[PDB]
């Protein structure tokens, strides 16, 4: 399948097992979210409230993140509209845990074993990521994911890194044209520009990939020409 | 003949090729690897294809490639049969196009206002997609200029060629410059379509470029259940699957809008279609279900654009059909979009005879229900 989740659910099988909420109330979080939509929202974020203890609120965040947000791309601004109207911060900081846990479970996946999905599963994480944090002016640290050092270390390890880690980037950075905080000329954005317009020069870089590169600037306004590319390549 | 398996082996423009990236076309489908060469080098084209958007790909790209954007000439035209159709290729291929710096793409039909398409074809456009009524009449006013059309592609040519169309189509081809490479889509070949191959295309190179409509791919289940426990059964099936979008199929429009009067109470989020509702209803039903507005549609084997809609990853048999080829028109998948993941059946008692008949008439598997999923409707 072209959602095959399998890479997530074994990562997962192997950590410390969470508390896990009755069947009903699972069933009530699918039935919840399998019928979300714009126009019932609030209805439904009451309902999600009325419903689903504290307790229970880490596994809501594991099944969000695991089996709806990456493999349902097409809702993202949905899931994100809901997390903003449910006004649970600390909600949100499980969500977004669970994002930088799954972000690095396919990140360090032996893409040889890898399943087709993965690429999309890493594509998909890696846009809402950007929605949750950059989009709402929160930043991405570098103790949870340290983007320009994922650029150069894909660098070193071929296409296939390459063809993984660009479009992930890609997609992180193209929330950043929505925030006041990290829209360009920001200097954490413009740093991971740069990084990507010097891999933009490397003459055998995969066509395709040039093509993320150009049409992430075209996204943030910037002028592809006008970034400045360094020499931290020309080390490797 | 194939010049590989990467657009980029094509030597198309790279503003070109950006647009193809763009729209999610990592690799050219097959139906693309074949058409595109044939037609970059000027042969007309006879092509067997499924109807609709599907193969407006492997037209659009050889007709952007032959625009020159320094003429402010109509090039190349589409002509489709419904206004529907025209408002899709046209988001398409302004879409495909959109880095080539100045392509201008109209579309124009009944359904677009006479006055102001006029006042559009003041200003340039290279490429017109429009509905066969509409373009003869802006030809025949002297407002659509022609002389420099040396493409024009003919998409569902059966339609185009029927009684209702065929003297417009006639009409159309004889304003064209003589030399006008034509290339024609249809998914049948009718009297109709083989008098206007004869007459018009030169030696065409033919292809049937049909996607068969598959199984594979799909899980498909049945579960046995009483008429009146189908709303819980479904019920426990939206309670436990992953669902993105669903298509409800039920057997008749009168069942629709009841199942989703009934369903859209249960707190469910969805919309229906059905026979008896003026098309440009439907149309914008499909619409919003395609821009995600609601999560499920119910309809009947009316509507068959639900392969137009990628999300929709679960059918849902409401009730189960009595033939074979219904059965796969409603579950079936050409592979482009994908297979679905899944389909399931409710079934009652009297349906089984069916159920087995199509299954082996299918060649298929449709396992009964996984038991964690069976109770809960307890
Ligand atoms: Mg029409
Ligand atoms: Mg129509
Ligand atoms: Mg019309």
């Amino acid at each position: 399948n072209t959602t095959n989740i399998d890479t997530l659910l074994v990562a997962t099988d192997q950590t410390e097992r969470i508390v896990e909420p009755p069947e009903n109330i699972q069933e009530k979080i699918a039935f919840i979210f399998n019928n979300l939509s714009q126009s019932n929202m609030t209805q439904k974020v009451e309902e999600l409230k009325e419903t689903v203890k504290e307790e229970f609120m880490p596994w809501v965040s594991q099944y969000l993140v695991m089996k709806r947000v990456s493999i349902e791309p097409n809702f993202h601004s949905l899931y994100s509209n809901f997390l903003d109207t449910l006004k649970n911060p600390e909600f949100n900081k499980m969500v977004l845990n669970e994002t930088y846990r799954n972000i690095k479970v396919l990140l360090t996946s032996d893409k040889a074993a890898a399943n087709f999905s993965d690429r999309s599963l890493l594509k998909n994480l890696g846009h809402w990521l950007g929605m949750i944090t950059l989009a709402k002016n929160k930043p991405i640290l570098h103790t949870d994911l340290d983007v320009k050092s994922l650029l150069l270390e894909a660098y070193v390890k071929g296409q296939q890194e390459l063809l993984y880690v660009v479009p992930f980037v890609a997609k992180v950075l193209e929330s950043s044209i929505r925030s006041v905080v990290f829209r360009p000329p920001n200097p954490w954005t413009m740093a991971i520009m740069n990084v990507l317009a010097e891999l933009h020069q490397e003459h055998d870089l995969k066509l395709n990939l040039k093509f993320e590169i150009e049409v992430l600037c075209k996204n943030l306004a910037l002028d592809i020409n006008e970034l400045k590319p360094g020499n931290l390549l020309k080390d490797k | 003949r194939s010049m590989g398996n990467e657009f980029e082996d094509y030597c198309l423009k790279r503003e070109l090729l950006m647009g193809i990236f763009e729209m999610g076309w990592e690799k050219p489908s097959p139906i693309q690897e074949e058409s595109i060469p044939i037609a970059l080098s000027g042969r007309d084209i006879l092509a067997r294809a499924k109807n609709g958007t599907g193969k407006s790909g492997a037209y659009l790209i050889p007709l952007l490639e032959r625009l020159d954007l320094k003429k402010d000439n109509i090039q190349a035209m589409v002509i489709v049969p419904t206004r529907e159709l025209a408002l899709q290729v046209s988001q398409i291929c302004i879409q495909v196009s959109k880095h080539m710096g100045g392509a201008k793409v109209m579309a124009t039909t009944g359904g677009t206002n006479l006055r102001d398409d006029i006042m559009r074809l003041d200003d340039t456009v290279h490429v017109v997609i429009a509905t066969p009524g509409r373009i003869l009449d802006l030809i025949k006013k002297g407002v659509a200029k022609v002389d420099h059309v040396q493409m024009i592609v003919l998409d569902e040519a059966d339609k185009l060629l029927s009684q209702d169309f065929v003297q417009i189509m006639e009409d159309i081809i004889l304003t064209l410059p003589k030399n006008r490479q034509i290339l024609l889509y249809s998914a049948t070949f009718p009297l109709s379509v083989q008098k206007f191959m004869n007459s018009h295309l030169q030696k065409p190179y033919e292809i049937n470029l049909m996607e068969e409509l598959t199984l594979k791919g799909v899980t498909q289940y049945y579960a046995y259940v009483t008429e009146r426990q189908k709303v819980h059964c479904l019920n426990t099936l939206f309670s436990r699957l992953q669902i993105n979008q669903s298509i409800i199929f039920c057997n008749s429009s009168q069942r629709v809008e009841l199942l989703a009067k009934k369903i859209s109470q249960l707190g469910y989020s969805c919309f229906y279609i059905h026979a008896k509702m003026r098309q440009e209803h439907r149309n914008r039903v499909f619409h919003d279900f395609r821009n995600g507005l609601c999560r499920n549609l119910v309809c009947t084997d009316l509507f068959t654009r639900g392969i137009d809609i990628q999300a929709v990853n679960v059918v849902i048999n409401f009730d189960f059909p009595k033939l074979a080829e219904t059965y796969l028109h409603r579950i079936g998948r050409s592979g482009r979009f994908g297979h679905l993941g899944l389909a399931i059946n409710l079934i009652t008692y009297d349906d089984r005879f069916n159920l087995k008949s199509i299954e082996e008439q299918l060649g298929t598997e449709i396992k009964p229900i996984p038991s964690n999923i069976d109770k809960s409707l307890y």
